[PDB]
């Protein structure tokens, strides 16, 4: 019976402790996800202004050539 | 032959501290401890109970996860006797789960508790055993107190185990998840207690409501009939006479088979002026509507009874109406157990009444009581409601399981018998 009891509350730690793992975890890997797509986002937007900016320096070149 | 007492959780705090206080009126002790009684009788045997500056102190033991209820305990008017190193408790509380308090929350001051009882146990020269007193309902003495009686029964393998168990009610009800908390408690009890007087906290409301006229019984009245109720068991170990009754030779001769040890305690007057006849004591003390549990001996048979009739009264009168009842009620007795009903008659009487009658009894209708917490259980634990409270702790249903069936078994066995 002594055992059981000791098995009991054992159990009980293991739960709460797992479950303080698994939310830490779920939330590391949520910030991180949400973290890269936004720098994404932002990284494409800059590189389509940068092509719009190449562009027009080409606009300049074809004039230059004429 | 001391006995250790032992009250946890609300309840059980709340109802042992007044069956001190009675028990200590009527042995002429005050709140301080001195004792100014006007016969030695008082005095012949006030060691079962109390331990002596000339001062008798109580040999009991106040246990709980919370202050709150051993502190109002302390403020009572006898909080001076209780002995201030027996009062043990913490601070975590057992939020009403059994298992809060036979593992989790228990489990600490469970040791504790351990080491006053092992103090009283020495000073004791001949322990008789240990009377404990809980609400089967509840957290801290449905839990914990099953808890510190497995302990108990380890260190003192050789002492009767006797539980004042508090069956709970819906009529009286603090959570859904009661039913759920006796369960357990019962099966506890089933293996680790000897003697078992179960009060059902309906009944005492009934009688209070019809019977004594309350509309809004509170938990003081139900606990004043719980009070006098224990006065009257205990009488024979507390004054001395004729039946020096102990709890081992209670144990012998009121329990045929082991897992039948649950009484149904009854008391008359169940209260006044007019002392009540030899007759009309005898008839209340049998009378349904005067037993502490909720169950009509009519619909089971007496395996065991024995009577106690306190105050000055004719012996032989009160002989004479046993007789009568057992004859004109012998359907109801046990003819395999020749001579099952035995009275004693004690010369004190209860305090504030010129004479009464208590009577415990070994009636396999008890089972009713055990038929409806195992309803209620069922209906529950058959969607699983309110399990996760108990899941958290570390407990499975498959122990909730284990205890519904022993109970559905121990009602089986007092049916068998029945019949
Ligand atoms: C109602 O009164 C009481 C009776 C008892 C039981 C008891 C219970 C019984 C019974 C007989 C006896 C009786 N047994 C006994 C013992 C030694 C004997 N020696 N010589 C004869 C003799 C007889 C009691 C004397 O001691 C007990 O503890 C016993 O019949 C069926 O149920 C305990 C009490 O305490 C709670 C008690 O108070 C209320
Ligand atoms: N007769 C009686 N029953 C009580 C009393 N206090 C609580 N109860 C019952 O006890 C059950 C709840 O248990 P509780 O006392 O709160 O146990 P705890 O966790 O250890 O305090 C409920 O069914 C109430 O019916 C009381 O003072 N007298
Ligand atoms: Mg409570
Ligand atoms: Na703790």
């Amino acid at each position: 019976k002594r055992e059981h009891e000791r098995e009991v509350i054992q159990k009980a730690i293991e739960e709460n402790n797992n479950f303080i793992k698994m939310a830490k975890e779920k939330l590391a890997q949520k910030m991180e996800s949400n973290k890269e797509n936004r720098e994404a986002h932002l990284a494409a937007m800059l590189e389509r202004l940068q092509e719009k900016d190449k562009h027009a320096e080409e606009v300049r070149k074809n004039k230059e050539l004429k | 032959r001391e006995i250790v007492h032992i009250q946890a959780g609300q309840c059980g705090n709340q109802i042992g501290a007044k069956f001190w206080e009675v028990i200590s009126d009527e042995h002429g002790i005050d709140p301080t401890g001195s004792y100014h009684g006007d016969s030695d009788l008082q005095l012949e045997r006030i060691n079962v109970y109390y331990n002596e500056g000339n001062k008798y102190v109580p040999r009991a033991i106040l246990v709980d996860l919370e202050p709150g209820t051993m502190d109002s305990v302390r403020s009572g008017p006898f909080g001076q006797i209780f002995r201030p190193d027996n009062f043990v408790f913490g601070q975590s509380g057992a939020g009403n789960n059994w298992a809060k308090g036979h593992y989790t929350e228990g489990a600490e001051l469970v040791d504790s508790v351990l080491d006053v009882v092992r103090k009283e146990s020495e000073s004791c020269d001949c322990l008789q055993g240990f009377q404990l007193t809980h609400s089967l309902g509840g957290g801290t003495g449905s839990g914990m107190g099953t808890l510190l009686i497995s302990k108990i029964r380890e260190e003192y393998p050789d002492r009767i185990m006797n539980t004042f168990s508090v069956m709970p009610s819906p009529k009286v009800s603090d959570t859904v998840v009661e039913p759920y908390n006796a369960t357990l408690s019962v099966h506890q009890l089933v293996e680790n207690t000897d003697e078992t007087y179960c009060i059902d906290n309906e009944a005492l409301y009934d009688i209070c409501f019809r019977t004594l006229k309350l509309t809004t019984p509170t938990y003081g009245d139900l606990n004043h009939l719980v009070s006098a109720t224990m006065s009257g068991v205990t009488t024979c170990l507390r004054f001395p006479g004729q039946l020096n009754a102990d709890l081992r030779k209670l144990a012998v001769n009121m329990v045929p088979f082991p897992r039948l040890h649950f009484f149904m305690p009854g008391f008359a007057p169940l209260t006044q002026y007019r002392g009540l006849t030899v007759p009309e004591l005898t008839q209340q003390m049998f009378d349904s509507k005067n037993m502490m549990a909720a169950c009509d001996p009519r619909h089971g048979r007496y395996l065991t009874v024995a009577a106690i009739f306190r105050g000055r009264m004719s012996m032989k009168e009160v002989d004479e109406q046993m007789l009568n009842v057992q004859n004109k009620n012998s359907s109801y007795f046990v003819e395999w157990i020749p001579n099952n009903v035995k009275t004693a008659v004690c010369d004190i009487p209860p305090r504030g009444l010129k004479m009464s009658a208590t009577f415990i009894g070994n009636s396999t209708a008890i089972q009713e009581l055990f038929k409806r917490i195992s309803e209620q259980f069922t209906a529950m634990f058959r969607r699983k409601a309110f399990l996760h409270w108990y899941t958290g702790e570390g407990m499975d249903e498959m122990e909730f399981t284990e205890a519904e069936s022993n109970m559905n078994d121990l009602v089986s066995e007092y049916q068998q018998y029945q019949d």
